[PDB]
């Protein structure tokens, strides 16, 4: 009971929400590269992937509600990837903001019983504010067994390249491919942290957005170690 | 490079 | 003729413990019985990990700010890491001096990779025993970023109370010191903190004569901007 | 048991 049990018949769902076109907000160029990379990556990890594009804030909430009421009994885990605009604690539907808490609340240990005790992973590529990093040089709690992999630090922008995709998802998929059969998830996410921190730097004609840096933010309320192999 |  | 932080500098580093127990009466806030048990446990735990421990008690909001600016002004060049343990009242994003609030961000900003140069590239650990709100868990069944190489080990989830026992000390610090003692010579720090999560989640449940506060649960919250693995034993 |  040091590692989560990952030998259920199915690894679980991987829900990818890919919001690209919008309100009045920028179209998120490169996000389809991200959504394809994740689909492939989690396909190899033996997740049943569901891709959904351009969802309104109502559709996001209704989708998450329905998925939380499925029977996950034969599934090891749950993964949700959110690709969109955002602010601290908030992600955007195509027609406005949704509170992250509202989404994740559906999977609470008391509200989604078939996932109680199983790791629930939320991967969020979205801004968390508008700061730039200029760089240098016998019960269980209902909030337990969640892991939030944020692309950026609280308060900060998150960077996305229009042809390569976002820095975080790029690095995330690469580290999963190289290390999912070798390393525990946190240690994979720490390598993601390093890759984004060291190998990426913004290039912009605008001085104010040029040569900026990014560090992702791992938030773990997991109670066991998580391995994708077995 | 763009921000989200 | 590098996935781990270099921990063989001549010193492991400073461990600053801020232990706030007694509040100025005008704040309207009450005392934090059990917190001295936490601070002594912490002192002994980090002593065995070879940190130079400095305990500070009952600091005002201005004393907390001054202390952290001063400590960030030290030369850390021969130290591997930096640890700051905050034991106090708080709410989301805020810890309390004995006479009012301090933003956690103002504290941790002194140690940004561009503001504290002798700690650039080195692990900066902030351990926070404090409420982050008033929710109760009822349970069931070339360059580097300036925000890199911080780890925040919060006692409780965002928005929630954190629990403290008046004679045993807080659930989180109790569990933290026990897991450090048993596993610091064996596991990477994230995995140690994961054991802390499970210990708090499974082994503690509140007992109160007040039905509102009875039989409640806690899960700690690990927040990591670390870029490498952290081990307390080396070679 | 008390809250912080």
């Amino acid at each position: 009971d040091n590692s989560y049990k990952m030998d259920y018949p199915e690894m679980g769902l991987c829900i990818i929400i890919n919001n690209k076109n919008w309100t009045g907000m920028t179209s998120r160029s490169g996000t389809d590269v991200d959504a394809a990379n994740l689909r492939e990556t989690f396909r190899n990890l033996k997740y049943e992937v569901r891709n959904k594009n351009d969802l309104t804030r109502e559709e996001i909430v209704e989708l998450m509600r329905d998925v939380s009421k499925e029977d996950h009994s034969k599934r090891s885990s749950f993964v949700c990837v959110l690709l969109s605009h955002g602010e601290e604690g908030i992600i955007f539907g195509t027609n406005g903001p949704v509170d992250l808490k509202k989404i994740t609340n559906f999977f609470r240990g008391d509200r989604c019983r078939s996932l109680t005790g199983k790791p629930k992973l939320f991967i969020i590529q979205a801004c968390r504010g508008t700061e730039l990093d200029c760089g240098i040089e016998h019960k269980i709690p209902v909030e337990a067994d969640f892991l939030y992999a944020y692309s950026t630090a609280p308060g900060y922008y998150s960077w996305r390249n229009s042809k390569d995709g976002s820095w975080f998802i790029q690095s995330l998929c690469a580290m999963l491919k190289q290390y999912a059969d070798k390393l525990e998830f946190m240690h994979i996410l720490t390598r993601v942290n390093r890759k984004v921190a060291t190998e990426f730097e913004s290039f912009s004609f605008d001085a104010t957005f040029h040569a900026k840096k990014q560090i992702p933010c791992i938030v773990s309320m997991l109670t066991k170690e998580l391995y994708f192999y077995h | 490079d763009e921000v989200d």
